[PDB]
């Protein structure tokens, strides 16, 4: 395997790992900040989308393998 | 390779953004924050040792009063269910949003934290109930005062709901590690306390009895995982405060996951936490309310 | 469109330079996100707090420190536990604990024996609210250990007008004689003695059948007055009633002052009414009623 094609064996992981990450800090945010509605003036209304989150999952696993 | 890097700078790419949005989404959040939310509830007359004696005192509205267990500490508030099955129930614990965290240390949940009761448009008393957990001490106190019930109610996210009463509950002092015991059961929700997850068998089912425990936060372990990882703990950061053993069946101080069924990438851990009763709605799944309230017993 | 296999080298690489940035900053939005969450571990701010300053009553707390009106907790010598109440505190150094209150009609004052024994309604701050603090509380506040008691009565019609009347040795028994009221005497005031009695014309003893000293409380759900009926009943309302009232500040509480006789499904006067103020068919705006050890009344 030449060195590049190994490059991005690595990379496939790197982004699938950042993916799960940032999906979890996406629900983390949003819990954390729907709690501060109990302590502060108001909370900051919106909704995550995880459906992006996840349709970039599986348009990596395809691509991967 | 083709296609390959076309893939992965596409995301790549949007995810930098997704970070762009939510550094903002924060940023507001600490700006709102400058500022405190506020209520401003007037004390009922009427007052008692717990909930019961008020309602048997004419207190029949629900909503919060000032109650004194025992003479040695200072009377504090509460709200009390006076409509739900004849009435006089101490709320101990409630959710019905995510406006309050529940991951605190133990101090947090020695002392209690949340807000018990907030205002009902334009009204000088706070009818409706906050989201809080009263206190270990407090909780107790009061259940040590004399033989307790305890009711457990909660709502899955389509409107369904289940009760899971219990004859007999007492949770004994700090030193005691707020030791948990409960009996007499009967309901619709699942016995998941005495008896375990129901989806489970042998040791997997037993090894997720609450009945008995030890409380536990995640910055002081009482669980019933006995090693030395100090990583397989029952509760990790965020996590919220409760009677762990290896590890639950149940768990009314998990983190309050909106929409209710959740997975292991959003789990912070990937452990399941969050408002699960696993005899019910299963494994991953969040309650939308879920509630704890305590009444003698007679 | 598949480019030179030498631009790999390059941009194989620059998805690096995006990548670790990108776990660059997210390592710093979670110190943020941390931060945030540092900031909403707190409950909403209640603007109704309690004073630590106790005391056996509103005046032994005023004499101890106390300078502004709003809750406290006293506990009168032979109570057995503590009682939250709305001390009022003047410029004079005068504790005043108020136990009756009327200003809105949002409380409704039709309850029964028990209620009017242990308290109803709601204790504010801004003392704006309307409650009854409770018979037990009133009786042991009014018979501690040799104090003489004062209570003081201000109404406030639909004008504006405000007038007060005094009575001198207040008192309320134990439950054992219905909590009895009793006082020496009409310590004066514009309002008028109203306990004393008043003649509407009606029958040769109206001046017996409204006076209110020495008269037992009562409610619908125990009946303690001298009528052959039941005066808390047809008034719907707790209070110490004769056969019936001159003076009776927990009536139904009607909007505007002035209702009628056709207020009713039978005609009664079962308002705020204090007949030697005002005409039976004007109920308040505002009541309060309050005591005091007598030894503070203006000397
Ligand atoms: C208990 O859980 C383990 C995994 O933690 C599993 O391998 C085992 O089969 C389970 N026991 C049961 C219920 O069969
Ligand atoms: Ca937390
Ligand atoms: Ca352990
Ligand atoms: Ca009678």
């Amino acid at each position: 395997v030449i060195e590049k094609v190994q490059h991005i064996q690595l990379l496939q992981k790197n982004v699938r790992a950042q993916l799960v990450d940032m999906k979890r800090l996406e629900v983390d945010i949003d819990i954390k900040i729907r709690s501060c509605r109990g302590s502060c003036s108001r909370a900051l209304a919106r909704e995550v989308d995880l459906k992006d989150y996840e349709d970039q999952q599986k348009q990596l696993e395809q691509v991967i393998a | 390779i083709p296609t390959n890097l076309r893939v992965l700078r596409s995301i790549l790419e949007n995810l930098r953004s997704k970070i762009q949005k939510l550094e903002s989404d924060v940023s507001a959040q600490m700006e709102y924050c400058r500022t405190p939310c506020t209520v401003s509830c007037n004390i009922p007359v009427v007052s008692g040792k717990e909930c019961e004696e008020i309602i048997r005192k004419g207190g029949e509205t629900s909503e919060m009063y000032l109650i004194q267990p025992d003479s040695s500490v200072k009377p504090y508030r509460v709200y009390c269910d006076m409509n739900t099955e004849n009435g006089g129930w101490t709320v101990i614990q409630n959710r019905q949003d995510g406006s309050v965290d529940f991951g605190r240390k133990w101090d947090p949940y020695k002392q209690g934290f949340g807000n018990v009761a907030t205002n009902t448009d334009g009204k000088n008393y706070c009818g409706l109930p906050g989201e809080y957990w009263l206190g270990n001490d407090k909780i107790s106190q009061l259940t040590r005062m004399g033989p307790t019930e305890l009711l457990i109610e909660m709502e899955d996210w389509k409107g369904d709901k289940v009760k899971a009463h219990y004859g007999g509950f007492t949770v004994q002092n700090e030193a005691n590690k707020y030791q948990i015991s409960v009996n007499k059961y009967r309901g619709t929700a699942g016995n998941a306390l005495m008896d375990g997850a129901s989806q489970l068998m042998g040791e997997n089912r037993t090894m997720t009895i609450h009945n008995g425990m030890f409380f536990s936060t995640y910055d002081r372990d009482n669980d019933g995982w006995l090693t030395s990882d100090p990583r397989k703990q029952c509760s990790k950061e965020d996590g919220g405060g409760w009677w762990y053993n290896r590890c639950h069946a149940a768990n009314p101080n998990g983190r309050y996951y909106w929409g209710g069924q959740y997975t292991w990438d959003m789990a912070k851990h990937g452990t399941d936490d969050g408002v699960v009763w696993m005899n019910w709605k299963g494994s991953w799944y969040s309650m939308r309310k879920m509630s704890m309230k305590i009444r003698p017993f007679f | 469109y598949e480019a030179s296999i030498l631009t790999h080298d390059s941009s194989i690489r620059y998805l690096q330079e995006i990548y670790n940035s990108n776990n660059q900053k997210i390592v710093n939005l979670k110190e943020k996100v941390a931060q945030l969450e540092a900031q909403c571990q707190e409950p909403c701010k209640d603007t109704v707090q309690i004073h630590d300053i106790t005391g056996k009553d509103c005046q032994d707390i005023a004499n101890k420190g106390a300078k502004q009106s709003g809750l406290y907790f006293i506990k009168p010598l032979k109570a057995n536990q503590q009682f939250l109440v709305y001390c009022e505190i003047d410029g004079s150094g005068n504790g005043w604990t108020v136990f009756q209150k009327r200003l809105d009609g949002s409380v409704d004052f039709k309850k029964n024996w028990i209620q009017y024994k242990e308290g109803f309604g709601h204790l504010s701050p801004t003392g704006t609210t309307e409650f009854w603090l409770g018979n037990e509380k009133i009786h042991l506040i009014s018979t501690q250990s040799a104090i003489p008691y004062a209570l003081r009565v201000e109404l406030e019609d639909w004008n504006g007008r405000t007038s007060t009347a005094d009575y001198a040795m207040f008192k309320v028994g134990p439950e054992a004689d219905k909590y009895r009221l009793t006082y020496a005497y009409f310590a004066g005031g514009d309002a008028g003695d109203a306990f004393d009695g008043f003649d509407f014309g009606d029958d040769p003893s109206d001046k017996f059948f409204t006076s209110h000293n020495g008269m037992q409380f009562s409610t619908w759900d125990n009946d303690n007055d001298k009528f052959e009926g039941n005066c808390a009943e047809q008034d719907g309302s707790g209070w110490w009633m004769n056969k019936c009232h001159a003076g009776h500040l927990n009536g139904v509480y009607y909007q505007g002052g002035t209702y009628s006789k056709a207020s009713t499904p039978n005609g009664y006067d079962n308002g705020i009414i204090w007949a030697t103020w005002k005409t039976r068919w004007y109920s308040m705006k505002k009541t309060t009623m309050k005591i005091i050890p007598f030894n503070r009344l203006t000397i």
